[PDB]
């Protein structure tokens, strides 16, 4: 009931989670997810990311790492706790490690 | 602990991503149906408070709402691979839920 | 009979030579091994260029991804099919239309659901499988009205006859989308099978075994996968094609079955199938039932190329090349994700 998880990622990443049972339509027929294709621009990704931050329905947002780099300014600009954002490795992009927002918040971690 | 979890997340998501490849191999193009045919969630997250010390911290808790996921045997009837795929990502979500709580 | 081997080559002589010439270009076991020894997607491209494949990823993005090579492989065989479909005459063209029908069915399932959840046709068409095409209007610009799509289909779309099972629109809204598509496909198999038997020569004898397999193979898998879901046993039985070896007696047992063990007991009566269930060890790190079925289906489609005067060579061609695409994508995907121990899960096509 309480909170949904929003997913912004590529076709395979979003498909996997949807089968994972997470993700649904809102009462206004809006979807708490975005599939990011090669033809999707920066403004559309950022507008979606922000709108989730301004929605109380979501909370945890799941994004691909390569996306985190595409709209990185929007990830550091908002510092709160609702929008817990987790950065995950895409099917082909390799294991994430660097440029993690949280790893940066703490500068005492290997 | 958050670092070890981040490390584990890598391995778990890798396995889930591979499982998707197998489901696609058998089924063909199931991603189109899954993405378009979305209505209600089976997984939802309930907020809970953890009194770690004088400071009170917000923690997420996994809630298995119970609404059934879509059953798809339409393409090559690749049901078993999709069923294993559901399980692998289901587990992935549970790890990620824990992960979000740890960022707190 | 004396039915073929006489008039057949008058119109279909060229296509028979061409399609078998195209078959010659399918990756051999020797070629698959050369493709495995890559570990790099760019090297995969380079090794593919040694065959009839290649030079089709040129002028694309410098980094090669799996999604790109997948789409391109489909496109190559679509062009080859459309070429053979266009250079053809009614006696053969009708056969090919049935093949395209299987893809049209999937595409109209995509058009509905989206129509039921207000999505525009123009947004849906780009993600329809090729060969669906739908050059006809009225299916386009339906104004997101289910009635307009159901009227355009009934009238203009060749699949109209098949929808006789699922009609009045009420069916579209009340039936689960998957029951609708499985029902429609069953109707397709029934008509297509009968069509093959009307062509009561070599085609019927070479082609029907393949369709009979598909009917029984789907009946088996449907029964198993349906165990964990909510579906009336009678409604499940309604989805079983009657063009197969289980139809006389056997489907009745699958319709009642509530467990894998009972399904195997049904297979036990058919050694051709029993071997598949016994071979499908289904261990946590082994091949499963779907994998053995694919191997069997390829055997059947390859045996189709042992008759030189029929239409079954064209059907088998499409399915074998479609599996060829699955095999190539599998290799590309295994490379990208570095799971080298799982590379030998492709279906050999000889």
């Amino acid at each position: 009931r309480g909170k949904l998880i929003a997913v912004i990622g590529d076709e395979d990443t979003v498909t996997g989670f949807l089968l994972g049972g997470i993700g649904e339509l809102n009462k206004n027929r809006h979807p708490n997810f975005l599939v990011v294709e090669k033809d999707t621009t920066i403004n559309e990704i950022e507008d979606t990311f922000r709108q989730f931050l301004n929605r109380d329905d979501i909370g945890i947002i799941l994004i691909n790492q390569y996306i985190a780099e595409m709209v990185r300014h929007a990830l550091d600009a908002h510092q709160r706790s609702i929008p817990a954002v987790l950065e995950i490795p895409s099917k082909e992009h390799p294991y994430d490690a660097a440029k993690d927002s949280i790893l940066r918040r703490a500068k005492g971690m290997f | 602990k958050i670092i070890e979890t981040k490390m584990l997340m890598g391995e778990v998501m890798r396995e889930a991503a591979f499982s998707l490849a197998e489901a696609k191999f058998t089924a063909g193009d199931f991603s189109t149906t899954v993405i378009q045919n979305v209505n209600k969630a089976q997984v939802k997250i309930r907020a809970k408070k953890d009194n770690v010390a004088g400071v009170t911290l917000p923690v997420f808790e996994h809630y298995h709402e119970g609404t059934d996921s879509y059953e798809l045997t339409g393409l090559a009837r690749g049901g078993e691979q999709l069923a294993k795929l559901k399980r692998n990502y289901a587990k992935a979500v549970e790890l990620l839920v824990e992960l979000a709580s740890l960022q707190t | 009979s004396f039915f073929p081997e006489l008039y057949f080559n008058v119109d279909n002589g060229y296509l028979e030579g061409l399609v078998r010439g195209l078959k010659a270009g399918v990756l051999s076991q020797a070629d698959y091994l050369n493709l495995v020894q890559c570990e790099t997607l760019e090297d995969l491209k380079l090794h593919l260029q040694s065959t009839d494949y290649g030079n089709f990823l040129a002028n694309e993005a410098s980094p090669l991804t799996v999604s790109v090579i997948d789409d391109k492989l489909k496109e190559k065989m679509v062009v080859e099919f459309r070429h053979m479909r266009n250079h053809a005459y009614e006696p053969l063209a009708s056969f090919l239309d049935f093949i395209t029908y299987s893809y049209m069915i999937d595409n109209v399932i995509l058009l509905i659901t989206g129509t039921l959840h207000q999505r525009s046709i123009a947004e849906l068409v780009p993600k329809c499988h090729p060969l669906g095409s739908f050059e006809q209007m009225e299916a386009v610009n339906i104004a997101q009205t289910p009635a307009e799509l159901y009227n355009a289909i009934l009238v203009d779309t060749p699949l109209a006859a098949f929808f006789q099972d699922c009609i009045s629109e009420q069916d579209l809204d009340e039936m689960n989308i998957e029951i609708i598509r499985n029902t429609l496909y069953k109707a397709y198999l029934e008509s297509f099978y009968k069509f093959c038997t009307l062509l009561g020569g070599t085609t019927a004898d070479a082609m029907c075994p393949i369709l009979e397999f598909e009917a029984d193979r789907r009946a088996f898998i449907i029964t198993i996968n349906s165990f964990g879901t909510e579906l009336s046993k009678e409604d499940r039985a309604k989805l079983f094609p009657h063009c197969g070896r289980l139809y006389p007696e056997g489907l009745a047992q699958l319709a009642r079955a509530d467990d894998y063990e009972q399904v195997k007991n049904v297979a036990d009566y058919y050694p051709e199938y029993k071997l598949l269930f016994e071979g499908a060890g289904s261990n946590p790190g082994d091949k499963t039932l779907e994998d053995r079925f694919f191997e069997h289906e390829v055997k059947l489609n390859k045996l189709a190329f042992l008759n030189q005067f029929h239409f079954g060579v064209f059907y088998a061609f499409v399915k074998l090349k479609e599996q060829e695409c699955r095999n190539i994508v599998w290799i590309a995907e295994c490379i990208a994700q570095r799971h080298r121990a799982k590379i030998d899960n492709y279906i050999p096509i000889f």
